[PDB]
């Protein structure tokens, strides 16, 4: 399957479909190369962990924060989550960021759903076979028993696991079987070394947590749809591989997080703004060694104290700890036969994971493998430059790890796997263009 | 390296991944079948592979 | 050219360039402003021009590791540098 | 010859000599130094000592 024949044939299939424009592809592209992306943005993003009600608890600090990034450099941050963006998009919306920024995740946002509609039309409508949906029975994206790389609610994991009911599902969470799936945890419960395979749900907005309640799902179907092919095709689509995911450490990180130095302001006095007065939380005066606010003066972002007293509000909910996740499937009917029901696929994901643009290991403000150890679960996502982050670090490795993307038996074997190696070749060695390879890609996942 | 998968050892995937670091320093005898995907139509083709 | 060094002048290394491209003339030190000095604190433009050189050096870098196949070394040395100097680390800069 | 001292490390006289860098500085630094910078100069800078 030659390159150009799949850059020929993405561009038939994106012949008179929707394309970003100049300012977004430059503005992501500027992102995503940026190796001085803050690391605080994925501090933030792995403690809220995706939950809305933690979204909609701290909107005052983010959109300073996302204003203040952007116009300093104009460059988009976020990019990575799924869960966030789109959150900005349903809720920053009223006007008060930068139109330019709410533009580019709009136009990008709505270049997903024509993608989506791009693999409806391609396909024909009415056509199930023992509960399967034409849909999910042409395209492997609208299949919801494929799952992303990344889950944090165990809502897909729902989705999956009654979507099949003919393909016999198996699914490995740190050794034993079978998840529990206990939501809204608390201080009192956190328990940063728990083995058990229990999960964090989140906290619904619109419902009672209860004990014996069971689990909701947070989202509809094709909300699992939208994240698939996002993480599936736009991150592929400009990292070209050079991306990579990963855990983190929430019984290291979260004791980082309660270094607050805001003031205790004189009553009805109004608050400083700039950062040159020193009762403004940014001021040297202010600045105190091991302290968020120094952690944000790297970044060099303005924040007023009330966002910074806002964490702890945020500190409501926690996130217990990342686990890998192992689901195997049978081929679906459409390839049933009496001598393929052994011959299954596996795939494993990460739970509460995380994905950082671009390696870095060349800064003495934060010591190396402090927060995040470097998990990769895909050949798409191989990232032979973040293995430096892994502790034991020697030169066989990593002169090794170039020529093969090192993923553990327990995170599944390429084989057995859907993403192969010669798709990612192709995404990370085909340099024509960016909507073309967004095509090309989308119409090989048939 | 390519065809056998695990289960998980109820850690917290620091030590898990570190000891397949480690591991797979010395599970790689020769050079893995599924790597020259570089090559082009012809010596692929050729009856050397 | 040492970390320690550079990381105890921000503030006068900010205003000279500020006022014054400079600066570009040896390895060990423009890749440390792009790693310290690099969250818009200066003008823009410095910064994306700096990326951008900083970005093509490494792009060169993969045109030299895909224009080899991996994976055959002898006496102990790496596949990739038995292609090129550039790449060999027996050689050295000047 | 002076190494230069260690930011994160012990100071040390009898403590062994160690790299402030991984192997990719050297070949980094190696492709800006003979290929960007000539191509910028085309052999009107010069190397000198102080």
């Amino acid at each position: 399957c030659p390159i150009s024949f799949r850059d020929c044939r993405g561009t038939q299939l994106g012949l008179g479909r929707h394309t970003m424009t100049p300012a977004t592809i430059k503005a992501v592209k500027d992102t995503f190369e940026d190796r001085a992306y803050p690391t605080i943005f994925y501090m933030l993003e792995a403690v809220i962990h995706g939950n809305e009600r933690n979204f909609c608890a701290l909107l005052r600090l983010l959109t300073q924060c996302i204003r203040g990034y952007w116009e300093q450099s104009h460059r988009v941050a976020f990019v990575n989550n799924f869960h966030m963006l789109m959150y900005i998009t349903t809720y920053l919306g009223n006007g008060e960021l930068p139109e330019v920024c709410i533009n580019i995740y709009r136009d990008l946002l709505q270049h997903v759903r024509a993608l989506r509609q791009t693999i409806t039309d391609f396909t024909i409508q009415g056509e199930g076979h023992n509960g399967e949906t034409s849909e999910a029975l042409n395209n492997i994206l609208t299949d919801d028993t494929f799952i992303a790389p990344i889950l944090w609610d165990c809502d897909a994991l729902i989705y999956r696991d009654e979507a099949a009911r003919d393909r016999l599902p198996a699914i490995r969470v740190s050794g034993r079987n079978g998840y529990q799936a206990l939501h809204f945890v608390d201080m009192a419960g956190h328990n940063f070394q728990r083995r058990d395979n229990v999960l964090i749900h989140g906290r619904p907005v619109r419902g009672d947590t209860g004990q014996a309640i069971p689990i909701t799902p947070h989202h509809d179907r094709e909300w699992g749809i939208l994240s698939k092919i996002y993480y599936y095709i736009v991150i592929p689509a400009f990292s070209r591989g050079s991306c990579c995911t990963m855990g983190v450490r929430y019984d290291r990180l979260y004791p980082a997080l309660q270094a607050v130095i805001v003031p205790e302001i004189p009553a009805d006095e109004e608050a400083p703004t700039t950062p040159e007065d020193p009762r403004h939380p940014l001021h040297a005066h202010q600045l105190v060694p091991n302290s968020l606010n120094v952690y944000f003066h790297n970044a060099h972002l303005t924040v007023d104290g009330d966002a910074l007293l806002t964490l702890q509000e945020l500190m409501g909910d926690m996130a217990e700890r990342t686990t890998a996740i192992l689901v195997s499937s049978a081929p679906d009917a459409g390839a049933a036969t009496a001598t393929t029901r052994n011959m299954r696929i596996y795939d494993g994901a990460l739970y509460h994971g995380l994905i950082m643009m671009a390696y870095q290991a060349y800064d003495e403000t934060i010591a190396t493998g402090t927060f995040f150890y470097p998990v990769p679960v895909n050949p798409l996502f191989a990232c032979p430059e973040h293995l430096a982050s892994l502790r034991g670090m020697t030169n066989a490795r990593r002169v090794l790890a170039k020529m093969v993307p090192p993923i553990p038996p327990f995170l599944g074997a390429n084989h057995h796997a859907t993403i192969r190696q010669p798709v990612a070749y192709h995404v990370t060695h085909s340099k024509s263009d960016f909507n073309t390879l967004t095509y090309s890609l989308l119409g090989g996942y048939f | 390296f390519g065809v056998y998968v695990a289960e998980g050892t109820e850690d917290t995937l620091d030590v898990q991944m570190g000891r397949f670091m480690e591991t797979w320093a010395d599970m790689m005898p020769h050079h893995p079948h599924w790597v020259n995907e570089h090559l082009t139509i012809l010596q692929f083709i050729a009856p050397s592979n």
